[PDB]
């Protein structure tokens, strides 16, 4: 691949100028080997002081991997560069990786540094490891080739993909393969023995074609909305009708039909929160009937395209988080449940940036992009300690929530 | 003629569309041309500058300025235009290290290499740019132009590209002498080491070699200055540092403008000295631009003044960093959201001391705030040190369980340990999970009208216990806060109260244990009284019992 793709930014935009944040003494150390070993490569240069662009970079550790890893966050390039119909009009997002039993995921952003970048748009991948309390000035760099984490990485090499892949796709015509950013997602619906199998020879068949050796699996089977359930009690106290009510009343934000008035009859007068109320038969007809109500879907619930995907998230307690993905309020487009997040039972800041990850995962293969979330968490604490527990090679956006939603309670 | 290595250059450009300076000279008297003359033939012979014939179309202004005792004249070119025309520089100055991450270095040697900066060549393509003219006497012929071949002092370009140019040829002397450190500063050149004093020669007269290479002579820095270094308002000495001397003037009559500069030198002061504080004379700033309105000074800035004062009395001075040891952080509550902490590697020997104020809040709390302390001594520490401190913080470890483990955000402070040291950081109160058999039932309400700003609040109990209350110059969010703080004043030591308000219940769910709202604040009184208080919330007009009732009582 000797031509170079040009590429610009978007109209009366220059590059980014993000600053970098401090970095701990052994991320440092890393990033000064790894990048050496980039530059006798060739794969990054030096730059001058009349660059004045910059993007931050930081270390992390792949899933389960002891190797530093560099991750720059392009998340200001990517909105700055223009936007990329690369090949054709669109890659049509694949509805049917989300219905596979298995998707694993395989990083093959190694694949990025074997084309070069061109030359005029060089300068805006410029990036700095910092030093430490100042004492030097960064070590500057700028990128010759596809950098990981780019936007138009994956575009400009779209290209050779689909050839590398056509001769395993010709011969597989049930195993869908999905690519976002630095990732490759590949579907089947048979057994792991042979899915591994497949996996691993579709991997070799990479190597051949010029790897990382590693893979995470999803079951996106499972995903959906998940119904609103009511209790099913033989006594109801005062205070339960009165959650109960509450609940049902959120519940008619979303579903037509919901009634509370039987319910709430029961309450007549000024009663002990603990006393125990007997239900009437009209009121259990009614959350009978709320019930029924309850089990179908959501009317009217459609992905558009064009809006921003938007994911909220609660704390439940006991290493347990729910978060619901949407784009208007009350048409939820999937919600979900995670409970004892791995390696991290006595850190909800590890637990929280974990749930976000796999969040923004299902939202790739569902939709082909990344959700805007809704953080419960101090902006602070949340930018001092998520780069600690990243393992992506792709970053959300986010946003903070210092206000308690009543709705957890809902969702409890 | 020994070969010396041209030193690279920077390609330089215009901003985008812009094209150079145009800006007529200025008419000059004849013994200020005289002396620009003589000043630019020699400046002309160094090669700093050249002449230029009349094609060239640009042009910037140049004066001739003097000094007091100093009788010879001074040439002043004056680039602003130019700098407005000049594209962006990564500027690679603007942070200082801070001395409390410096390591010792025994043995330092300063250099001068203000020569060397006129071995920077401008880049050739840039050079046209920074035409200059030299008006003719009686103007009676055309003027002396010339161009720069040199970085121009007052150029947008020049500290930038001087900086990179001196660390990329400083680079491999750096690489291949570790056991050295090397700093710039303007023209000085300061390099130091933990060497013995012959050794550290030898690195010296090394690192003359090196830069000979350049065409770099560099002697020793005139008049060698004996330690301090008065650097950045610091006093660096061999083993120990300090900030400059403070020192609070005495005043009668302090205005805006007195107290800014009382602020900043307290700010600046707080880094070294442990217990300084700012809030009191702070709040007298709070919004005025006319800078000599005299503030008449609260009993409380007075206290505060006299409290740092008594701070200040004495020098103090902290360590540099041995990274063989332990790094430990500090925290002490000081009040009115005032924080102040320690940072050492030894019992009594500080590193660095510092403060935090709480942020701009209606709402808040002393273990919010001392996760927000710890985090941007977290995040200090990172830019100094490079790692993160063991904390030692005045709270106990079962209470920051509760708090986190119940808290409905995601929080984390990293390792550290319990000192107790009061006051102590404590949960202050702590609402029930479930409703509490045996206590009274309050469901309170309340309400405004818009226009009027009339209304009430009340509660009806299980015990038929009422109260309403006609209130004035209020609204449905005070009247609901005001409900809850009438049920929770009438009621015994635990309590169940039912209200609609989600208002209340996201102001209370939040647990502040403080408040800008006075009724908050009364509200968090009464709450630290009980012995037990489950809130429940319902939704309003839905006909729910004893919601209901007390509904129509309020509203009107
Ligand atoms: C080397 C240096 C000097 C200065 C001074 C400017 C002025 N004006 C500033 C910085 C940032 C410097 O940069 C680094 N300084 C250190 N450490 C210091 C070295 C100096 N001492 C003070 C001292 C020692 C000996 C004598 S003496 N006996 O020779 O008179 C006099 C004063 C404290 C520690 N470490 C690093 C690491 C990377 S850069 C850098
Ligand atoms: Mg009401």
């Amino acid at each position: 691949p000797i031509e170079t793709v040009p590429v610009k930014l978007k109209p009366g935009m220059d590059g980014p100028k993000v600053k970098q944040w401090p970095l701990t003494e052994e991320k440092i150390k890393a990033l000064v080997e790894i990048c050496t070993e980039m530059e006798k490569e060739g794969k990054i240069s030096k730059i001058g002081p009349e660059n004045p662009y910059n993007t931050p970079v930081f270390a992390i550790k792949k899933k389960d991997s002891t190797k530093w890893r560099k991750l720059v966050d392009f998340r200001e390039l990517n909105k700055r560069t223009q936007d990329f119909w690369e090949v054709q009009l669109g890659i049509p997002h694949p509805a049917g990786l989300k219905k596979k039993k298995s998707v694993t995921v395989l990083d093959v952003g190694d694949a990025y540094f074997s084309v070069p970048l061109d030359e005029d748009f060089r300068k805006y991948t410029a990036f700095t490891i910092p030093s430490i309390n100042n004492e030097t000035p960064g070590i500057r760099y700028q990128y010759n080739v596809l950098p990981q984490g780019w936007k138009g990485s994956p575009a400009i090499f779209q290209s050779s993909m689909t050839k590398i892949l056509e001769p395993f796709k010709k011969q597989n015509p049930d195993i869908v393969i999905y690519q976002y950013m630095d990732d490759l997602y590949v579907g089947s619906d048979l057994e792991i023995g042979q899915h591994r199998t497949k996996i691993e020879e579709l991997r070799q068949h990479l190597l051949r074609w010029g790897f990382l050796w590693m893979g995470y699996e999803l079951h996106p089977d499972k995903w959906t909305v998940q119904p609103i359930v009511l209790p099913e009690k033989d006594s109801w106290t005062v205070n339960d009708i009165q959650k109960l009510v509450g609940k049902l009343n959120w519940a008619s934000q979303i579903y037509p039909g919901i009634k509370v008035r039987q319910l709430s009859k029961l309450l007549r007068g000024t009663k002990a929160l603990t006393e125990v109320i007997p239900l009437t038969e009209e009121a259990e007809l009614e959350l009978a009937e709320n019930r029924e109500i309850l089990k179908e879907p959501v009317h009217g619930v459609y992905y558009d395209p064009s809006k921003d995907l938007i994911a909220e998230i609660q704390k439940q307690g006991q290493g347990q988080w729910t978060y619901q993905i949407y784009q208007e309020p009350f048409k939820n487009l999937k919600t979900g449940k995670y409970a004892r997040m791995r390696g991290a039972h006595t850190n909800d800041v590890k637990q929280l940036t974990e749930a976000v990850q796999k969040i923004t995962t299902e939202s790739i293969v569902i939709w082909g992009k990344t959700p805007k979330f809704k953080l419960p968490i101090q902006k602070e604490t949340w930018e001092t300690w998520w780069t600690e527990y990243w393992q992506a090679t792709w970053i959300p956006e986010w946003e903070f929530v210092n206000t308690p939603p009543l709705v957890k309670l809902w969702y409890q | 003629m020994v070969p010396i290595s041209p030193i690279e250059t920077v390609p330089v450009k215009l901003k985008p569309g812009m094209d150079g300076p145009k800006v007529k000279q200025w008419p000059l008297t004849e013994e200020k041309i005289k002396a620009l003359v003589e000043i630019c033939t020699e400046m002309e012979k160094e090669g700093k500058i050249s002449k230029i014939g009349p094609e060239n179309p640009y042009n910037t202004p140049v004066f001739a300025i003097k000094k007091k005792d100093s009788t010879k004249w001074r040439k002043l070119v004056d680039f602003r235009e130019l700098n407005k025309r000049t594209q962006d520089f990564w500027e690679v100055q603007l942070g200082i290290p801070h001395p409390a991450g410096l390591k010792k270095n025994k043995s330092v040697t300063v250099l001068d290499v203000g020569d060397a900066y006129f071995s920077v060549p401008l880049d050739e393509d840039f050079r046209k740019y920074t035409a200059f003219t030299i008006p003719s006497i009686n103007n009676e012929t055309p003027g002396i132009r010339y161009q720069y071949n040199v970085l121009p002092q007052g150029w947008k370009g020049s500290p930038a590209i001087f900086q990179s140019s001196m660390t990329k040829i400083l680079e491999p002397f750096a690489a291949q002498n570790p056991d050295i450190v090397i700093y710039q500063y303007m023209d000085d050149l300061y390099v130091g080491s933990d060497l013995e004093i012959g050794q550290h020669r030898t690195k010296i007269e090394e690192l003359r070699q090196h830069l000979l290479r350049w065409g770099l002579t560099t002697p020793d820095k005139k008049h060698q200055k004996e330690p301090p270094f008065l650097w950045m308002g610091y006093e660096l000495h061999p083993d120990k540092w300090t900030v400059q001397p403070i020192v609070l003037p005495e005043k009668d009559s302090w205005t805006v403008n007195d107290i800014q500069k009382l602020v900043g030198k307290l700010n600046w002061a707080s880094q070294i000295y442990p217990g300084i504080k700012v809030r009191q004379l702070s709040k007298l700033l709070r919004g005025t631009k006319a800078l000599t309105e005299v503030i008449p000074l609260t009993e409380e800035a007075e206290l505060e003044l006299a409290e740092n004062r008594e701070i200040l009395k004495e020098p103090v001075h902290g360590v540099y960093y041995d990274p063989s040891k332990d790094l430990i952080a500090e925290i002490q509550k000081q009040g009115q959201g005032q924080w102040t902490y320690q940072i050492y590697q030894e019992p009594f020997k500080n590193l660095k001391t510092g403060k935090y104020a709480r942020m701009r809040g209606a709402h808040t709390n002393d273990v919010k705030q001392l996760t927000e302390a710890v985090q941007k001594i977290t995040t200090e520490s990172i830019v100094i040190w490079g790692k993160t401190p063991k904390f030692k913080l005045p709270i106990q470890k079962e209470t920051w369980e509760t708090w986190w483990t119940e808290y409905w955000q995601a929080t984390w402070i990293p390792e550290w340990e319990f000192v107790n040291t009061p006051p102590l950081v404590k949960l202050w109160y702590q609402l029930e999970k479930e409703p509490i058999v045996g206590a009274e039932t309050f469901y309170v309400d309340g309400a405004a009208n818009r226009e009027t700003k009339l209304g009430k609040a009340g509660y009806v109990t299980n015990k038929g216990r009422q109260k309403v209350v006609p209130l004035t110059n209020t609204t449905n969010q005070k009247t609901e806060l005001q409900a809850i703080y009438l049920a929770l004043q009438d009621s015994g030591l635990e309590v169940n109260i039912v209200t609609d308000s989600q208002y209340a219940l996201g102001i209370i769910q939040a647990q502040p244990d403080k408040s800008e709202s006075e009724l908050v604040n009364q509200i968090i009184e009464q709450l630290i009284k009980k012995e037990k208080v489950y809130l429940a919330w319902v939704p309003a007009h839905k006909g729910i019992g004893g919601n209901e009732q007390v509904d129509k009582l309020v509203s009107a």
